[PDB]
């Protein structure tokens, strides 16, 4: 469609689009540009149709050490537990990330386990700064994600709005 | 020949849990949809009133 015929090399501090109603593929797309492309700083690809393949895809791109991207937000997507620990995986190898922006994006008690276990001092990140999580669905009395948290707040050192 | 202190096996060894494999087990449940769900909706000219 249009959006996976998009190439471009110079500038592009930012990359906004909006909804758009992005398929899977052009997520695919984008980030196979951003790799190839070593130049942004924000991206935002808010309520879409990107699942875990996307999720995966840009992930990986971004969980090398080299081509750094600072701003990541994806909100309303469905991006399950699966999508939630890819994430926090390429989180605990990414160094350029600041805001890590994860709302409404379908998360349980297993996939924000395990992103809050991932930004543990030892092995976690001193480079986010704005760790944005909602609708995280605990409808039932699960009691352990909030520990898991807190011994993020207790170690970490480098948030500043949550 | 041996002449040697009483307890003699000894070695220090330290435990730790995964932080992973920490997150409750999955709830034993699968939901049945009770009925069939609607689409409604009117249009344009989906009754006329003369008036």
């Amino acid at each position: 469609a249009l959006c996976e015929a998009l190439y471009e090399y110079s500038g592009l501090a930012v990359l906004r689009l909006p909804y758009n109603f992005l398929n899977d593929m052009a997520a695919q797309a984008v980030a196979r540009l951003m790799q190839v492309n070593p130049g942004l700083q924000l991206l935002d690809l808010t309520g879409n149709e990107v699942t875990d393949k996307g999720a995966a895809a840009i992930t990986e791109v971004l969980a090398k050490p080299e081509a750094g991207l600072k701003a990541l937000i994806l909100r309303h997507n469905p991006i399950g537990d699966t999508g939630a620990l890819a994430v926090a995986d390429m989180l605990r190898s990414n160094r350029s990330l600041t805001l890590l922006d994860l709302a409404d994006c379908h998360v349980a008690v297993k996939g924000l386990i395990g992103l809050a276990n991932a930004l543990t001092a030892p092995e976690g990140n001193r480079s986010l700064q704005v760790l944005d999580l909602e609708d995280a669905q605990l409808a039932a009395p699960q009691d352990s994600t909030y520990q898991h948290m807190s011994r993020m707040l207790a170690t970490n050192t480098t948030l500043t709005e949550l | 020949l041996e002449e040697l202190t009483d307890t003699v096996p000894e070695a220090d060894t330290s435990t730790q849990t995964d932080a992973f494999l920490d997150r409750p087990p999955t709830p034993l449940f699968v939901p049945q949809k009770t009925g069939t769900d609607a689409i409604t909706q009117i249009e344009n000219g989906d009754l006329f009133d003369f008036d």
